[PDB]
């Protein structure tokens, strides 16, 4: 064995736009990481249709990053509540590692389609 | 009675499965190999002891053994069921080897096989193992592979000195014998890393792995997604082969006419000096998946350690 | 001057690599030669292609 990731990781919360400042209260399951320099966000998630940035806020809270994203994919969950759609993104210049940590994380920990 | 002479004939495939057992009856056999390990508790990259595998060597017409192994491996149900769809999904690729999912009984009890088809005796973790920890005190592995592959001829070692790279500068030709071996491995690599971004499996790339034909099998730490978004891990293989690939001269091949080794050699005008689309192509032929911004010219690196990737 | 500015022109931008110069513009060649199994692989003869 050669694996990915054993130990997960933990939470999913804060904000998104479409035009530098649309990023008004909350419009994104932005997910995981808080490594032990910071919290570092990994993935995002999307329950809306189109976005093309977000706002993550930190520590100071002064410092909080206008990120760029990538063209986004999609899937429907195997959730409870039953038809649910998101918006898959990924930070961009996310390596291949932590991409495959999140997706291992989330198909193996929780039920999607 | 029956188990050893049925087990046989139910390894035998349908294909022509001229079979012999290598000194086993309906037990497994242990080997001494190379691994690259990471499971939360252990890590590296050493030689461990192998301990669930039957082995049927395969011959043919004249009835003398070949370089052909029908390795099945003994483990868990629900990996059985794991394994088979994984496969089902992974099966048209062709650099993947050929798998055979079936039951047999040894007791009152039924348990499953995975039988994997026509591997040969060694990966190619082995190889960079014995390449990379090199003992002339103990170098069986090293003179078995260049031995079986035609690099050189078994009183080739009868020689002293013939190791050395001062003394006997010989061994460099025997050495570029395998880069054609590994320029394939690196083609079928890259096909298995498109079959999976394509099929929605998430995976990370070991070198033992594969075997020295290329074909790979061993999905047992693989996940699923949607099709389409895959994504391989190809650090530690890639970083691990890279010594390898100068010592035997891989990319030989590329200073032929049609990539064909039988062709002449190109003939490019004297007065050409740029050569960076070459460059690109190269790297998108044979390191697709390798994500770091690649520079040709290092004079738009960002930084000393940049400049280190990119040289 | 001749054959000089005969391959500099050719160039797409007037660069061309400097290990290229005497091999296409000098008039003198000078062949050193160890043994005799050398020399009658290499300049036999009076007249000799390279
Ligand atoms: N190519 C080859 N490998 C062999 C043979 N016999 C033993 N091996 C070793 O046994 C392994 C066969 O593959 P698997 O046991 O399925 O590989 P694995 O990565 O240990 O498998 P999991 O534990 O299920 O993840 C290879 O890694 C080799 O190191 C042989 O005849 N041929
Ligand atoms: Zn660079």
């Amino acid at each position: 064995n050669n694996e990915l990731s054993p130990v997960a990781l933990r939470q999913m919360s804060c904000a998104a736009g479409t035009t530098q400042t649309a990023c008004t209260d909350d419009n994104a399951l932005a997910y995981y990481n808080t490594t032990k320099g910071g919290r570092f966000v990994l993935a995002l998630l999307s329950d809306l249709q189109d976005l093309k940035w977000a706002r993550f806020p930190k520590s100071d809270g002064t410092g909080t990053i206008y990120t760029e994203l990538e063209p986004p994919c999609r899937f429907v969950t195997d959730t409870p509540k039953g038809p649910k759609v998101k918006y898959l993104y990924f930070i961009k210049g996310l390596n291949n590692l932590n991409r495959g940590m999140v997706l291992g994380s989330l198909a193996a920990t929780v039920r999607l389609q | 009675s029956a188990d050893a002479q049925s087990f046989l004939n139910r390894v035998c495939g349908v294909s022509a499965a001229r079979l012999t057992p290598c000194g086993t009856g309906t037990s497994t056999d242990v080997v001494y190999r190379a691994f690259d390990i990471y499971n939360d508790k252990v890590a590296g990259f050493a030689k461990f002891l192998k301990t669930n595998c039957c082995r049927f060597q395969e011959k043919d017409e004249d009835d003398n053994l070949i370089d052909s192994y029908f390795v099945v491996k003994r483990h868990t149900f629900s990996n059985y069921q794991h394994e088979e769809t994984i496969y089902n999904l992974l099966k048209d690729c062709p650099a993947v080897a050929k798998h055979d999912f079936f039951k047999f009984r040894i007791d009152g009890d039924m348990v499953p096989h995975i039988s994997r088809q026509r591997l040969t005796k060694y990966t190619m973790a082995d190889l960079v193992y014995a390449l990379r920890h090199f003992d002339e005190g103990n170098c069986d592995t090293l003179k078995e592979i260049l031995v079986t592959y035609n690099c050189c001829d078994d009183d080739y070692f009868n020689k002293k000195d013939w190791y050395d790279f001062v003394e006997n500068p010989d061994i460099l030709r025997v050495y570029a014998n395998l880069g054609e071996r590994v320029r394939q491995a690196l083609l079928k690599t890259v096909q298995f890393c498109d079959a999976m971004r394509n099929a929605g499996i998430v995976g990370v790339l070991t070198l033992d792995n594969q075997d020295l034909n290329g074909n790979w099998y061993d999905f047992g730490d693989f996940i699923q997604t949607t099709p389409g978004s895959g994504v391989p891990v190809v650090d530690s293989y890639y970083s691990l082969l890279m010594p390898i690939l100068t010592l035997t001269r891989a990319l030989t091949a590329e200073s032929h006419v049609d990539t064909d080794l039988t062709k002449p050699y190109i003939k490019w005008d004297l007065l050409k000096y740029d050569f960076t689309e070459e460059r690109l192509k190269l790297f998108d032929r044979y390191f697709k998946y390798w994500d770091q911004t690649y520079h040709p010219n290092c004079v738009n690196c960002l930084d000393d350690r940049c400049i280190l990737h990119c040289a | 001057n001749d054959a000089l500015n005969n391959i500099i022109n050719n160039a797409r931008d007037g660069c061309v690599p400097l290990n290229i110069i005497p091999l296409t513009t000098a008039a003198k060649l000078m062949v050193v030669i160890p043994d005799y199994n050398t020399y009658k692989n290499t300049c036999d003869g009076t007249t000799f292609t390279y």
